[PDB]
């Protein structure tokens, strides 16, 4: 079945990850900033979010899209060798 | 901030700045110790020096790209060639010291260090000077050119 | 953020000539207020100092460049439709000859109405529309007729907008300096989109109809592009892929796409073009590439870049500050965007023309001869023109726009403090080159002459062998199957893979050999290239002063000279330096275009036989004839201009007739160039004498041209009789064989 | 419109009107008797 | 007042006068700062006003003859699908007393009269009201704001005369507009992949909610 | 104008073993990139004096490897350098 196939378990794993990252501050966002030494300063957005880490939707889908990348490239690197 | 390049001697109005290229000091020991930047010596032993190392170069050009180098005759005719390239320069540095230096003059090479220390002025300035300096490229080029004819064409040394 | 209603519309600037400017505006005293006129049209800074007015004047002018641009295409389209015998062409491809312009029979000019085949008459052209239209899927004149009314249309939006975008809503300043969502838009939707939506159109409309045509069906007996659409079956009659929709995409399945999308390489043999599936594909990867890459920059929310931050990090022991500045510098100065932009168009002009000879993108466009020569030579000159121009608005921002007290940048300082290294420099390696490069030939032209043969720099007595440029064509040969393994055939066939391309008895494409003769024509290359690099940067960076005049700033970007003191100053300002680089690009380009037609001619092009010998139109002289100019002099020019000289009498006579009008007019330059203005200042005050006698003097007194106005007309005539002589050269030659 | 009727009598568009005229006239005039050589009459 | 997707840039001009105001501007398109053109907040609120009255009106015209022919009042020949009525040839026509061109003549300038008089009453108010129209000027004089005009014409049962009452009803006029135009673009693009009339549409959700579903249609 | 370069010779260690180190995986049809180079050395230097030939694979990798190497050394150079100017 493709609900229980490796590509829907790594796509949702990736997506799951970048949101989790973005989140719990281990990415940069709308409220994070990373400096030359890569270190996050904070930033105020002027965006009303209505969550308690302040995460907007615009943090929202930038992590979806970044977590979709990773995970359309690792399922076709995986596929052409013939892993999966 | 660390900044490389600076002033000439830390005078910002003179003409000229101060490189890695120019202010290195592997680059300033190799410089200083070539024969035409030792101004405490005799010119004769500087210019024997600067015409051997010229004259023994010139031999090579002359014999592998001339119009004899595919005949037996390549070895002499390119000494040949090179010995009457020497007497020419020769005959340009003769005609240099005389137009530019006259008898009884003091040098004009300057007297002073980069560290503002006071230097005797170099000698080859001057009209003995570099008429001695000419001399001694001339003999020196000569010796040059008659030893790389030596060694080519004289000995069977395994070159190439 | 725009003004409502700036300006009114109204004809009343109409009749008062010369309202952009003061000085111009009070009337004609002489005759020189005329030519003012026009120098200073288009020069928005000196008409206000005010940035805002400037941006909205700039803003509109596009809108009617976009415009003309648009009423050309409509042109093109329609003469196609009505004046063309494309669809007989159609047909048979390889032995007609396309053909757009008929001409009235007035004055007996009806000769030029020569055959082209498919019963038709008229006039052949070398702009490859046909290839292009073909390669779309265009059958019929009615979808032409469709796109000229459509241009047209387009082109009326365009002349409104810039009506509107001027006189009733124009934005205001800060619209303008919003450089991080221009960025954003112009990658995001303009490349992106328009790649994405290209892709669609070859996958839906090109691919089922080329397809049906390589097979051999005749053109009124294909289906109607939107019968593939419309009717599923036929796609999946003709890729099975198709049958399973868009599913493949979403699971991740890309593989079942391989039908229509592949990673190919070379030739279509059929047509000796590039793929089409291959072209598909390529644009769908540009088309992701450039929407991910539109995302980068900051705006109303938060994530991104910000240029200024990236810009004031980049900074070295070697170069102090870095690029801490150059943000205000771009978003205040237009010349200086003009500039660059101008100097990357001129570079990409000039890779499209080397990138579209090597690789046909069209189908049967590498076995029409004819077209591609015009397309490179045409590619080339407009690439040298803009690098040109680049180096002018540079000098020009460096007169005006130049203000360290408010604009100070660390990087464009220090280039100006050591301006004497770099200028000598450069001077040291033309000299160089020069001498390396053009002294090998007059050493092979006395050898030749003084009947010592094995004494020259030749493949046979002293080889000069290319052995850089071998090694690549090695290395591009063998990456199938080592470094490219994804790849079935080489990108290009000159890398000496050793096939060979035939279409309809003609060779498309083979392998190029390089050898001595090409050492010696690249570095001539590299020689003109040096010296016109020498004569533009020279020119930009002693814009401001010198040891010979000081205050040369004050004095402006275009002014003659500074006197005859200092022993003389004549062409001491920065558009001097201009005016002496078109000189030096028009040399270098003529070299360039000169070689790539006489080894095309060589080595390449030719018919190919049953028994599979090729016969090539020159028979391979350029190896052993090109290495003295004695043979350039005569295997090439005295050769091949018998073609020109010959058009008398035939369909070819209007190329015989340009040749010797643009030979009258280059040599009509040499008047202005050798001659100064006091001359001819002193002989108009003898002939007025003669006016004022005869009570015909002008109240608007005559007036010789200035010394920058005759500089400009020798130079543009000499570029104008120069280039046109080598078309019609090259256009004559070439369409006869 | 008077400034319209002014910027119709500026020279270059005076001069165009009577060139393309007088080019339309000299065309129709060789078009009707072809290939003069000589005045007859 | 209950926000909705509500930011610092937006909430500082949208301070609820307008009536279903709840903040929600994202891309600030209503931002006073330098209006000009057709971007501009007054136009943009009788923009939005105009755009729902219409869709109202569209949005039950739509389904209106499908419903009674599927409920056997109609005759089945005038039952037809949006789609197939006239509007789209290539999809379906129907003879009516006129071919459609010169019926398309007719509505235009028939409109035309409507949308000039009432382009011209908004760039110079009470205008309309002037000039002699076969003496039906005396009721098109306006009330100050185009999108309200009111009078014997356009209020005839009188309505709102409480000015809380005329708030309230003008909120209620704002979201069904808004719900109208939800549902026409639900219209557009429902008969676009399925390929059959709306109401066809739910009842085919509510007979089989699984397997007549978009997991299914798409 | 002395001591220009602020010499640390650590870099030179650290830039070799972080090239040497990555540059060893087996990822190339079960050869490294290193290895390669090494066994392209060895094969050329059986004919000695005679300079490998045009078609040789050994130009690339000496190529290839060493622009790995000069980028390795010469961000190693920044970043030591840099940790004390920023
Ligand atoms: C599990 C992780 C993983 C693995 C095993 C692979 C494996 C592979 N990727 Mg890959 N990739 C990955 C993650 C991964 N990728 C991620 C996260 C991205 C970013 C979206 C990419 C983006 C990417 C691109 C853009 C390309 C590859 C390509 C390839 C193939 C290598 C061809 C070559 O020589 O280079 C190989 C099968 C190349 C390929 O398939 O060409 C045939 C290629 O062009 N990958
Ligand atoms: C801007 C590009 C452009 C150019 C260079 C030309 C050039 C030409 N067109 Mg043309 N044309 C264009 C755009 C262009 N057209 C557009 C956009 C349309 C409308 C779609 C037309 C419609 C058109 C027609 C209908 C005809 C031409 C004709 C001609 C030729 C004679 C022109 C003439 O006698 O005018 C004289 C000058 C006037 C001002 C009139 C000439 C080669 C004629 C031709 O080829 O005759 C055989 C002809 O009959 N053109
Ligand atoms: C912007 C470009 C564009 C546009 C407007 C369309 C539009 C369309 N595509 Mg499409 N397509 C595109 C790019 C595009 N495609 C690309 C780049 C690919 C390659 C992956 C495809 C592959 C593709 C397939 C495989 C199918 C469509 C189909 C369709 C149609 C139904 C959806 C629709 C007309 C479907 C179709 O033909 O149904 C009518 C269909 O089966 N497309
Ligand atoms: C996108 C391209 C672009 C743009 C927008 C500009 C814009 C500008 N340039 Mg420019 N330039 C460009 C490319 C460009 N340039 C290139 C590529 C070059 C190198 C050749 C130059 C070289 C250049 C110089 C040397 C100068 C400018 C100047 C200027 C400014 C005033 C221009 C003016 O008044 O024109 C006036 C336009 C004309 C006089 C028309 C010229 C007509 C040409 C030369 C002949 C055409 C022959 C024609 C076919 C015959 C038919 C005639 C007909 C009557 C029958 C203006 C800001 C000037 C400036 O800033 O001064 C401070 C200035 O001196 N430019
Ligand atoms: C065909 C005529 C001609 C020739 C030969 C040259 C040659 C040269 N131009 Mg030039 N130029 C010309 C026409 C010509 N120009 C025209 C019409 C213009 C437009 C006004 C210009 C504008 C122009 C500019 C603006 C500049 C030059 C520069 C240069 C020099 C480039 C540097 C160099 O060493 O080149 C190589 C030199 C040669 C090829 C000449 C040598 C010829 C061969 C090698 C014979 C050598 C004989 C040998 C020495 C023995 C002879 C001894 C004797 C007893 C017989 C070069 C000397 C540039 C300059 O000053 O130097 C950087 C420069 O900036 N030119
Ligand atoms: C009505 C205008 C007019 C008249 C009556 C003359 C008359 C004369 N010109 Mg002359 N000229 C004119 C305009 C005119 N010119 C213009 C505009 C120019 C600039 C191109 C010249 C340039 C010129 C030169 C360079 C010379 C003369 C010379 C002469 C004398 C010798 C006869 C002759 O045909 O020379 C030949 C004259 C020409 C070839 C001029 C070209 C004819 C132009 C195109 C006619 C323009 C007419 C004008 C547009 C009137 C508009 C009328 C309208 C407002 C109603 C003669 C007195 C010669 C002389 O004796 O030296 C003193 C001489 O060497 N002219
Ligand atoms: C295709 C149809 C057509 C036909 C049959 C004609 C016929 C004629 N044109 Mg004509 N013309 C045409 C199309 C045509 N034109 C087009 C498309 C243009 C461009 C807009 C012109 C522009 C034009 C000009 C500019 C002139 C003519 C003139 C003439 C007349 C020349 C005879 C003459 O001078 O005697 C005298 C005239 C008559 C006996 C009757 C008129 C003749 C009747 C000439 C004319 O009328 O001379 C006065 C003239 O000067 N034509
Ligand atoms: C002063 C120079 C000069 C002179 C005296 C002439 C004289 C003449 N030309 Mg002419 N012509 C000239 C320059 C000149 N041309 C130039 C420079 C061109 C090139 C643009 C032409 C192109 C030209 C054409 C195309 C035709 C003439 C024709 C004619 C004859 C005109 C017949 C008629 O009724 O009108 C006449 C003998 C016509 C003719 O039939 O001559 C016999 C004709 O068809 N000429
Ligand atoms: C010399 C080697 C090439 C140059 C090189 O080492 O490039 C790099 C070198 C040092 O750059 P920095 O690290 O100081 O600055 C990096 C820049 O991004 C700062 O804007 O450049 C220079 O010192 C100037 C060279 C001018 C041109 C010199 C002649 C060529
Ligand atoms: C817990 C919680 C939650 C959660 C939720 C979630 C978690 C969700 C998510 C989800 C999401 C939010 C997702 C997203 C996504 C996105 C995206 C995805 C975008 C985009 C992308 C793109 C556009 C791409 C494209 C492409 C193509 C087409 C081709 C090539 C490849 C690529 C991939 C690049 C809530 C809130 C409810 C509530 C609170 C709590
Ligand atoms: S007038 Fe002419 S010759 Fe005299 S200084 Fe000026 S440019 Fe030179």
């Amino acid at each position: 079945d493709f609900i229980g196939s490796s590509t829907n378990l790594i796509m949702v794993t990736s997506t799951t990850l970048m949101l989790f990252a973005g989140r719990f501050g281990l990415a940069p966002s709308a409220n994070r900033k990373a400096t030359a030494g890569l270190r996050l300063e904070a930033r105020d957005s002027g965006l009303q979010t209505g969550d308690p880490a302040g995460f907007t939707l615009a943090d929202t889908l930038a992590c979806g899209t970044v977590g979709h990348i990773i995970g359309v490239g690792v399922v076709l690197g995986l596929k052409n060798i013939g892993a999966i | 901030t660390f900044q490389v390049v600076q002033p000439i001697n830390g005078d910002p109005f003179i003409g000229s700045l101060e490189t890695p290229v120019t202010s290195s000091p592997l680059i300033a020991w190799y410089l200083s110790n070539l024969p035409g930047y030792r101004t405490a010596v005799n010119p004769l032993l500087r210019g024997v020096e600067v015409g051997l190392a010229h004259g023994f170069f010139l031999v090579g050009p002359f014999v592998k790209a001339g119009p004899l180098r595919n005949t037996a005759y390549a070895g002499s005719a390119g000494s040949l060639a090179a010995a009457g390239l020497v007497v020419i320069l020769s005959m340009c540095l003769t005609i240099y010291g005389i137009s530019s230096f006259k008898e009884g003059e003091p040098s004009i090479a300057p007297s002073l260090t980069l560290t503002g220390r006071k230097k005797q002025p170099d000698q080859l300035q001057t009209a003995d000077g570099w008429a001695k300096f000419t001399g001694g490229f001339f003999f020196g080029g000569i010796s040059g050119v008659t030893w790389a004819y030596f060694l080519l064409y004289v000995l069977d040394l395994p070159y190439f | 953020l725009v003004d409502r209603d700036p300006i009114k519309t109204s004809f009343e600037e109409w009749a008062k000539p010369g309202h952009f400017s003061r000085t111009i505006a009070k009337g004609p005293d002489t005759t020189t207020w005329i030519w003012n006129l026009h120098a200073d049209a288009h020069d928005f800074d000196s008409h206000t100092s005010d940035l805002e007015e400037i941006s909205r004047k700039v803003f509109s002018a596009h809108f009617g460049q976009l415009s003309i641009i648009f009423l050309w295409l409509s042109g093109m389209y329609f003469h196609g439709a009505r004046f063309s015998n494309y669809e007989a062409w159609l047909s048979d491809p390889t032995h007609i000859g396309p053909s757009a312009q008929v001409v009235w029979p007035i004055v007996g000019q009806e000769i030029l109405n020569g055959d082209v085949g498919g019963g038709f008459r008229g006039i052949q052209i070398t702009s490859g529309f046909f290839q292009i239209w073909r390669a779309s899927g265009i059958t019929s004149e009615l979808q032409l007729y469709c796109t000229a009314i459509g241009a047209l249309v387009f082109a009326a939006l365009m002349l409104f907008a810039g009506w509107f975008h001027y006189h009733k809503a124009a934005p205001k300043l800060a619209w303008f300096q919003d450089v991080e969502s221009m960025l954003n838009h112009h990658l995001a939707g303009l490349l992106g989109l328009g790649s994405l939506s290209w892709a669609g159109h070859q996958v839906h409309v090109s691919l089922p109809i080329n397809q049906f045509l390589n097979a051999g069906v005749d053109p009124k007996e294909i289906p109607l592009p939107h019968e593939f659409i419309l009717n599923r079956d036929l796609l999946a009659q003709l890729y099975p892929s198709f049958a399973e929709g868009a599913t493949p995409f979403f699971t991740l399945n890309w593989s079942k796409y391989s039908e229509f999308l592949t990673f190919r390489g070379g030739l279509d043999p059929v047509t000796g073009g590039l793929w089409l599936t291959d072209i598909a594909h390529h644009h769908l990867a540009i088309a992701i590439l450039f929407l991910i890459a539109g995302h980068m920059y900051r705006t109303n929310w938060g994530i991104g870049h910000g240029i200024k931050d990236i810009l004031e990090a980049h900074k070295g022991p070697f170069t102090g500050q870095g690029h801490k500045g150059l943000y205000e510098i771009l978003t205040t100065s237009w010349h200086a965007q003009l500039s660059l932009n101008l100097a990357m168009l001129g570079s990409l002009t000039i890779i499209v023309a080397h990138h579209m000879y090597s690789m046909p993108p069209y189908p049967y466009l590498a076995t029409d001869y004819a077209t591609q020569l015009s397309l490179f030579t045409h590619h080339m000159w407009i690439g040298g023109f803009l690098i040109v121009g680049a180096a002018a608005h540079a000098a020009i921002f460096m007169v005006r726009d130049y203000d360290p007290t408010n604009r100070y940048n660390d990087l464009l300082d220090r280039v100006l403090r050591h301006r004497d290294a770099i200028i000598s420099h450069l001077n040291w390696v033309c000299i160089f080159l020069g001498f390396h490069s053009f002294g090998l030939y007059i050493h092979n032209d006395t050898m030749s002459a003084l009947g010592r043969p094995q004494d020259m720099f030749s493949d046979t007595a002293i080889q000069l062998q290319p052995v850089f440029a071998q090694w690549i064509q090695n290395t591009h040969a063998l990456a199938p199957g080592v470094t490219a393994p994804g790849e079935t055939a080489s990108t290009s066939l000159t890398w000496g893979g050793g096939e060979l391309v035939a279409v309809g008895g003609k060779v498309a494409l083979l392998p190029i050999p390089l050898g001595t003769a090409d050492f010696l024509v690249h570095h001539i290359h590299a020689f003109t290239i040096h010296v016109t690099v020498l004569i533009l940067l020279k020119g930009v960076l002693f814009a401001r002063s010198s040891r010979l005049i000081p205050d040369k700033a004050n004095l402006g970007f275009r002014f003659p000279c500074d006197g005859p003191g200092r022993g003389g100053t004549c062409q001491v300002s920065a558009w001097d330096h201009v005016f002496l680089g078109l000189f030096w690009m028009y040399n270098a380009i003529s070299v360039v275009i000169f070689h790539f037609s006489w080894k095309m001619q060589s080595d390449v092009w030719g018919s190919i036989s049953d028994q599979g010998v090729v016969t090539h139109i020159t028979g391979g002289n350029f190896a052993q004839s090109s290495i003295t100019i004695n043979g350039w002099l005569r295997d090439f020019l005295w050769a091949q201009a018998s073609q020109v000289i010959q058009s008398y009498g035939s369909s070819l006579s209007a190329y015989g007739l340009f040749f010797l009008g643009a030979h009258f007019v280059w040599a009509f330059s040499l008047m202005f160039l050798f001659s100064g203005r006091g001359y001819w200042q002193e002989l108009i005050e003898s002939i007025v004498w003669a006016h004022n006698k005869l009570k015909v003097a002008p109240a608007t007194q005559p007036r010789a041209l200035s010394i920058i106005q005759g500089r400009a007309v020798g130079v543009t005539h000499y570029l104008l009789g120069g280039i046109a002589t080598t078309w019609a050269f090259f256009l004559a030659r070439i369409i006869a064989v | 419109m008077r400034d319209l009727k002014t910027y119709l009598s500026v020279a270059p568009v005076l001069s165009t009107l009577w060139f393309g005229s007088l080019a339309g006239l000299l065309i129709e005039i060789n078009r009707l008797f072809p290939d003069a050589l000589t005045f007859p009459f | 007042r209950p926000l909705w997707f509500a930011s610092s840039q937006s909430l500082s001009y949208l301070d609820g006068s307008l009536p279903g105001d709840y903040g929600f501007d994202p891309l600030g398109l209503s931002d006073p700062e330098g209006t000009g053109g057709f971007i501009e907040p007054r136009w943009l609120a009788y923009g939005e006003i105009i755009n729902g009255r219409f869709a109202m009106l569209g949005a039950a015209g739509a389904i209106a003859p499908e419903i009674l022919g599927k409920a056997g009042l109609i005759p089945a020949e005038t039952a037809l699908p949006w789609f197939q009525t006239g509007v789209i040839p290539p999809a379906g026509t129907y003879t009516y007393w006129a071919d459609n061109y010169t019926l398309f003549v007719l509505e235009m300038a028939l409109m035309g009269f409507a949308e000039h008089r009432r382009l011209q009453d908004w760039y110079n108010p009470g205008s309309m009201g002037k000039q002699y129209f076969l003496g039906l000027e005396k009721g098109l004089a306006g009330s100050g704001n185009p999108a309200y005009p009111g009078g014997p014409f356009f209020n005839p049962l009188g309505f709102g005369k409480d000015e809380k009452s005329l708030k309230e009803l003008k909120l209620k006029e704002v979201k069904n507009g808004r719900l109208a135009m939800l549902a026409i673009l639900g219209y557009f693009i429902q008969g676009l992949v399925t390929g059959v009339g709306p109401y066809q549409n739910l009842l085919d959700h509510l007979a089989d909610p699984v397997n007549n579903n978009v997991l299914t249609s798409l | 104008e002395r001591n220009w370069l602020r010499r640390d010779l650590n870099v030179v260690g650290f830039g070799l073993i972080g090239w040497l180190a990555p540059s060893s995986i087996p990822a190339i049809n079960g050869k490294s990139l290193t290895g390669l180079f090494f066994d392209s050395i060895g094969t050329e230097l059986a004919h000695f004096p005679t300079p490998p030939a045009l078609t040789s694979q050994f130009w690339l990798w000496l190529v290839t490897w060493h622009l790995g190497l000069f980028l390795c050394l010469t961000f190693g150079q920044i970043g030591f350098k840099g940790r004390t100017e920023d």
